[PDB]
């Protein structure tokens, strides 16, 4: 559900109505093929309308990627791999992880023999 | 269509005095204008598109 | 309960009524539509009214994601490893979260004997 960066088109209210005339349809028919169709590509590229109400000084069209000001306040990464390596600890299993290290052995005759094989033996 | 051509009707008027009568209109269009925009202009009508 | 991101909409009170006209019901249920099932997509985009009041300057539609300013006081992983730490001391028993070293050994016969070999003797 990360939005962030998706375009976005403002118009003004009159051109959504279903009795408008041709020519706005045709623009709101052409505004939903873009929005569907536009990708980054060697040839991307706008010609947009622009226009700024003399009392307002704002446009009235518009033509912007949606943006967001905070960040998540927490990192799952750590914390799924935390929880991983608590799981992996109460089975006794951590070669799994941390592959076979030459200071452990799954020989039961041998004096170096791991905690999981001590445990297979029971 | 009658209500965007009274907007051009209105706006065209102005001050006027004869002796002993005296009309004012040049306020006319900014109330007329605000209450047109407010009324018509923002009723939205349709559907967005996602 | 993290909630940075989420998308928010914000329309006129006059919507939101019951006795509402049809398309402002439609618009409403349109909204309740977008809202249940906008996902990130190749396909993502939107098309929304905006008209910028005369005497306020602000857009009386709006659609963004809601944001956050500050950020955690307190670093939980660091306190959770600490914490789990200290337990795994209480008991000695470190191999579980340091593996096997070579210089301990788990033979009561061996001059190498961990704490915890020495302490099942007891």
């Amino acid at each position: 559900r990360d939005l962030v960066g998706m375009p976005k088109i403002g118009l003004p209210p009159d051109y959504l109505d279903e009795n408008a005339e041709p020519e706005k349809k045709a623009f709101v028919q052409y505004c939903k093929t873009v929005v569907n169709d536009m990708i980054a590509n060697d040839r991307a590229g706008l010609i947009w309308p622009r226009y700024i109400d003399p009392d307002t000084k704002e446009d009235i069209f518009e033509f912007s990627l949606v943006s967001r000001q905070g960040a998540k306040a927490y990192d799952t990464g750590s914390i799924i791999d935390r929880y991983s390596k608590q799981i992996m600890m109460a089975f006794m299993s951590d070669v799994l992880a941390m592959g076979q290290s030459k200071y452990g052995s799954f020989s039961l005759a041998d004096s170096k023999t791991s905690l999981l094989a001590m445990s297979v033996d029971i | 269509k009658a209500l965007k051509y009274l907007l051009f009707q209105v706006a065209k008027m102005g001050d006027e005095k004869v002796g002993g009568v005296y009309l004012r209109n040049s306020s006319r269009f900014k109330s007329l204008k605000a209450v047109y925009d407010d009324l018509v202009k923002s009723s939205v009508s349709g559907l967005p598109y996602a």
